[PDB]
């Protein structure tokens, strides 16, 4: 998950 | 009496087969002579019409030389290919890092662009994170640099994109310290977001280049966070494109009144180096339409700024684009005449449930506007070769061009030791860099470039500068010059020599032809 | 009658003072008459010669231009300076540090290069072993690159060079993904031991560089072993050559159909950069055998590939290099006419005792092998100055050439921070570079690269790639062509101008003179 | 008899339309006649005059082409960016920290340079603890390099400066080792100190680049002191100036036989790095006073070396510099007629006491060092911008020039592993590099390099190397030859053809009109 | 104060 | 010695  | 003018003309005229012709008692004789007479003229004839033709060619002569003239000095447009500021980059990312959630982080500064840019991408966070593992290239063609200059404001970005004063570290030109706020010029562009160019000023403090211009640039991103993992800051990169991720300042030469275009012209420096621009300049005249094709003016354009072929063939990509695809691209100019046309990259479709929700409606939403996009790549690479649709476009050489031709080199700036110790002093003690960010407005950048340009660690920071040199190497400009090959004198010069040489007729005996005739008139 | 045909041509004769030559009734008036005739006649022949003999000199004329004809797209060459793979030279080291006996690691491998490459070593490990303090030279020069591809089958040196899988990591051409199967062609050369060519896809999956190409190419040696000892690897190394030791990609843009030359052509990259390569196209059109000198052909060659200088100069150089020396340069081209000629460097002769003794004859034999390839070296660099022998090969210019004019640029490639956070991830979580080596085949590789390019170490592990943009800077060729500089149509005007200013005679005066002639022999 | 003659070479004449106007019997016919004879007669005048005009504009003409003629291999001069050796940067270095004060150290050295410089540091050194804070921009601009190689004798400065022997490494020159005694010649740059040109020599140890030169330089700054604190160390810096602070080589090109200017010609290239450089040679033909301006020989110089351009303007400059501020530049050549003339930046004048005191005196005489600067500086960038006074010079371009083409090309010389191993032992334990200084001369120096380039650390040693290959890309010279565009035979020819088109006249027809003049003579 |  |  990319994260922000 | 035709015998009688025939006689008369043939005793007394100037042209040499026919008299023969007229005077030969023996028959075989007439003979010979008018095959002659009639010979001679076709072959004139043939070969008047090859001249003729040849004239009609409008053809076309050039020449080369060295002359002394000086041209003007070129003028030099420098972008940081980073396009936001430090500072607000370490925000953005320190504001993701205690909240991922964009919607969230709206109010949490005053700044106008950190507010835009967390409004438009909250308008896209519940769709990365349903649907970044099924579309990764969607998310990252979104989240690219010329998205957020074609939804917000250029004078909100220019809020938060590179300053001059923090940029320009030092300029000179000839011998002299230059006046950034008289000699730069601020630019937007959808890539490089602030660009700004230096227009000359001759000396009217003396100090640096006495031949040239030289400049101290801020171009490193060392000073920036290092995250322990990957994440997602949209705005940032350009997928998949070849001036992305690149570190260290563009640089176009350019003639001066004119527009730059750095997304597809000049030349590269990389922070840590001294690049030295040797201009080699040259000059082209070109002849109008009948002779050949030039022009003075852009089809397309108000007029205002002198003309180059790269600003008709552009404006004629986005008139192909906007024909097409009913959207103009941001990478290009805009035309005049179609200022209610909507950028392929708008997104103020998008309904505010997208920053809740990641329904289908919003998803298929991000599929048309990547559609959108698909579209205006699809006809910028293909228009190119097509030469029926560039040449309907009318983009003629200029009249008149000034080239440069750049010798480019480098080196390593700031020297391990007592000269880049020298160095160093020079910006931080003498110049006193950093104070100029000791303001209200600039307080954190300031703090930053204390803690990380100290003194211990010297030999890291300063590879963030880099110092361009741009200098006329040759003073004597390769000119080039067109002209027409055949002129009319040189028509009338060869059509009578012709004359003279198959039937020996001068426009005087021209005039006798023309007297024999109108004595057949009078008879 | 002769006075009687005599003052007939006179009376009715065209030609100017003859007439009053044969009328001339006072003795000094015929005399100043005849002198002023013949005057005008002797400088009349006087220019003829000089007009006649400069049309003989076949002069020539050329015209330089710039014209909106787009060219085709280069054939973009790229080599790793780096000849064999990484996995296979750390396997090497690994095993040379096992054991340092070459002999006994022929059977340890079931990789076809490095039993050979072992066996071959094998064959010199007892003379490095005895001699090297004495001869450090020789070794240096037996072990090098060349050596091996001179005596190794290139099918088996391309199974541990570098693998095209494993060195492009992305392509771009025109807006669309290349297809690496159907555009890239890989060519052996002795130095470079894999090398591929890219020719260009035009579009018929949108993304890229819109107007050029675009790659992101592996060419860093971060990830071999740093040993504690300098250790003797052969194959690796060229001793004393201008383009050993040196890291990052050999770069040649060449017209599509032509032979590239990476050894002595091309341009440079460093690992860590991103270059630039403006192409400015340039065209040249030659005249044939009278008017100069171009061909169509390769005098030495077979036809098959468009022609160009080097071509011919290279097989010239292996002709004078195989009639002195008896043998071939491994660095040229193999002359089609004599595929049985061995190379310098071959060393078959060497008995297998030299594997296991370091007799005077396997001595002898290892300095014979050193005078060959001194040999060849030393005509390499006497031949060129030599115009005689290079004159006699009839290498002339080609009649139609396209020549690129390329400016170079660089900048640094992978950013510090969130953009070179992005590039990695592009690289390593979207393309997913390092599974292409999940398999059988290749698991070490992917074992190493998992270590190695780690997203902790990205800042560092990064800087082995690197990044080429090739883009044509210029829409329009500077075409340059050749012509005639004085036709027969020019001769013809201007002898007949030089008749006519000198005598008046015209070409029916010329029939009036043959019709004199004829009078005579009539008489 | 007027009209006797008159009518007599009416009809024997071989003129146009005069015959016709001299026996017309009608009235109107004689009008219309003598109008068409007149009419004639005028426009070939205006055509005469036209062409005349033309002829006298002593036009110019050029021709462009490719030939097979071999160019000398071109004169390589080879600069060290730094300028002092590396132990004598050291031992001023730790002198200084040892005891800051100059005055004290000039007795503790037996070098002769560092006595010198100690000297001269001395005069200023209360000078600068007093009034740095007050005039640091003045200070910054005493202590630069060009004050020292003004002040202190070339000779002695020679024996501090940057030594062939330290300096390259290797070197290599069409397929045989350099003999750096007979083929690098030592020459004096008040900027870069020591400066060493080769000078080709073509064969007569068999090894290294077969088709150009290669050398190996060192010229990074690793190994100097890396101090806590920021200390003055005057002589190695150049305040606010192009090349100031860099780490590389300084490389010229430039035919053979010809004075080089590194500060304003060359390329650079960094340390760490592999530079290709592609000479594409030219060749310029230029024609004298009346068709152009060319020069073959140095207004302002001896004669003895070939005319460049760049001399003629330097030496200018020179002039007009002494003539305004009664000193010379000593970045300029010294005229030679003028050996009395004090530099700009002497400081002879310095009383003993300003050691001792820094009183007013003192004060004012820095101060007036520093408007003198100040004017050199000021002159040097005005006086190119005034064509009047460049004009004056007379400095036309050269009658035949040889010039240069570069492409330039970096690459990571020393690889990363097993490759840069084999560079080290080559440069190390084969060329046994630093055994050179093991000299009772040079003890110190064999020290500092056997500490620093040891074996454990040549992956950062290694990077203060830099390699540089030149090599003649094309054999073909690009020639570009004047010529006169309009000779007096075309002349001749052009008058003939335009006499014969309006008039008909030939020259035997002018000794026809001479004949009736001296007719009209004897009547 | 920048010593020597 | 410089070993393989
Ligand atoms: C030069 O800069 C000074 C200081 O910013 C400014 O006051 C002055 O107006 C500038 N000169 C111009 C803009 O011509
Ligand atoms: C000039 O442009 C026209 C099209 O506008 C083209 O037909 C013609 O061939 C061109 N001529 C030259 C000399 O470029
Ligand atoms: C070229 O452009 C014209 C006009 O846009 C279009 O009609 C034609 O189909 C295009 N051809 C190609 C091959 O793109
Ligand atoms: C920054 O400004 C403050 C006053 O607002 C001043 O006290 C401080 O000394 C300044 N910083 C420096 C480095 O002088
Ligand atoms: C100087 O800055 C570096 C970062 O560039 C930092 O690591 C170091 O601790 C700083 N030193 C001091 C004394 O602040
Ligand atoms: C393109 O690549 C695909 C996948 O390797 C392959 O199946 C296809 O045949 C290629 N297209 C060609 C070779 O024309
Ligand atoms: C053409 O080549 C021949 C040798 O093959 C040479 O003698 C002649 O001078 C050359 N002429 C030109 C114009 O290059
Ligand atoms: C030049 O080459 C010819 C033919 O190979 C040879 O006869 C002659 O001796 C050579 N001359 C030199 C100086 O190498
Ligand atoms: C490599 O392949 C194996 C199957 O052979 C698979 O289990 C593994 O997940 C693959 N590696 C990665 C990183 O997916
Ligand atoms: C990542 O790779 C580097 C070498 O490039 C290595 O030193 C480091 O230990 C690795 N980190 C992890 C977590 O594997
Ligand atoms: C070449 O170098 C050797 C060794 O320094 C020297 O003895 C010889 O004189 C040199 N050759 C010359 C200077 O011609
Ligand atoms: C040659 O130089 C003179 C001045 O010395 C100048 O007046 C003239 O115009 C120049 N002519 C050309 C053709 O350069
Ligand atoms: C140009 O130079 C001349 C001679 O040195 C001088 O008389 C004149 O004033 C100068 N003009 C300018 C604008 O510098
Ligand atoms: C340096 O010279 C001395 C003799 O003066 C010698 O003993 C020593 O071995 C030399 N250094 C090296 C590395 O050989
Ligand atoms: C080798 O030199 C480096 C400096 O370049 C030094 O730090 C290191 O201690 C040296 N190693 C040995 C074994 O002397």
């Amino acid at each position: 998950f990319m994260r922000f | 009496a035709i015998r009688d003018v025939m006689t008369k003309f043939a005793e007394q005229t100037t042209m040499h087969g026919v008299p023969k012709v007229i005077n030969a008692k023996s028959s075989m004789g007439r003979l010979f002579w008018s095959l002659v007479c009639l010979a001679a003229g076709a072959m004139f004839c043939l070969q008047m019409s090859e001249v003729l033709q040849r004239y009609f060619s409008y053809p076309k002569k050039v020449t080369v030389e060295v002359v002394p003239t000086p041209v003007p000095f070129p003028s030099i447009s420098i972008c940081n290919m980073r396009n936001l500021d430090v500072h607000i980059l370490n925000t953005l990312n320190r504001m993701f890092i205690e909240d991922d959630r964009p919607f969230s982080n709206i109010n949490k500064s005053e700044h106008e662009f950190i507010r835009a840019y967390m409004k438009k991408v909250a308008k896209y966070a519940p769709l990365f994170w349903n649907y970044q593992d099924e579309y990764p290239e969607v998310f990252q063609e979104i989240f690219s640099r010329t998205t957020f200059s074609a939804n917000i404001d250029p004078e909100v970005i220019a809020l938060a994109a590179v300053q001059l004063e923090g940029f320009v570290v030092n300029c000179h030109y000839a011998g002299h310290r230059c006046n950034k706020t008289r000699d730069f010029y601020r630019f937007f562009d959808p890539y490089y977001f602030n660009c700004f160019t230096y227009k000359a000023h001759e000396p009217t403090l003396s100090e640096g280049i006495e031949n040239g211009w030289s400049s101290i640039l801020l171009s490193g991103s060392g000073m920036l966070d290092k995250n322990d993992e990957i994440r997602m800051l949209p705005g940032l990169h350009e997928w998949r494109s070849a001036v992305s991720a690149s570190e260290g300042v563009r640089v176009v030469i350019h003639p001066p009144s004119t527009t730059p275009y750095p997304f597809t012209e000049g030349y590269d420096v990389p922070p840590g180096f001294s690049a030295s621009f040797g201009i080699h300049p040259r000059r082209n005249i070109r002849i109008g339409p009948p002779h050949g094709n030039c022009s003075d003016k852009n089809p397309f354009g108000d007029g205002t700024e002198r003309y180059r072929l790269m600003a008709c063939q552009k404006m004629c990509m986005q008139h192909y684009i906007v024909e097409t695809c009913g959207c103009a691209d941001v990478g290009l100019p805009k035309l005049p005449l179609q200022a209610n046309i909507s950028w392929c990259r708008d997104d103020d479709n998008f309904p505010d449930e997208c920053m809740f929700t990641a329904s289908e409606e919003c998803l298929q939403l991000l599929m048309q506007l990547h559609n959108r996009i698909k579209c205006a790549r699809s006809i910028k690479s293909k228009i190119t070769k097509n030469t029926t649709a560039m040449e309907a476009c009318n983009c003629f050489p200029p009249c008149d061009e000034v080239s440069y031709d750049v010798s480019y080199s480098l080196s390593k700036w700031p020297s391990a030791g007592y000269e880049g110790d020298a160095a160093y002093f020079d910006v931080f003690g003498i110049e006193k860099f950093n104070e100029r960010f000791n303001k209200t407005g600039t307080q954190g950048k300031y703090e930053l470039f204390t803690k990380y340009f100290n003194v211990s660690n010297r030999e890291e920071s300063m590879k963030d500068f880099a110092r361009l040199n741009v200098y006329i190497a040759d003073s004597n400009v390769v000119k080039t010059q067109e002209s027409e090959d055949y002129t009319r004198n040189q028509l009338v010069s060869d059509i009578g020599g012709q004359l003279g040489l198959w039937v020996g007729i001068s426009l005087i005996t021209l005039a006798e032809v023309l007297e024999l005739i109108i004595d057949l008139f009078r008879l």
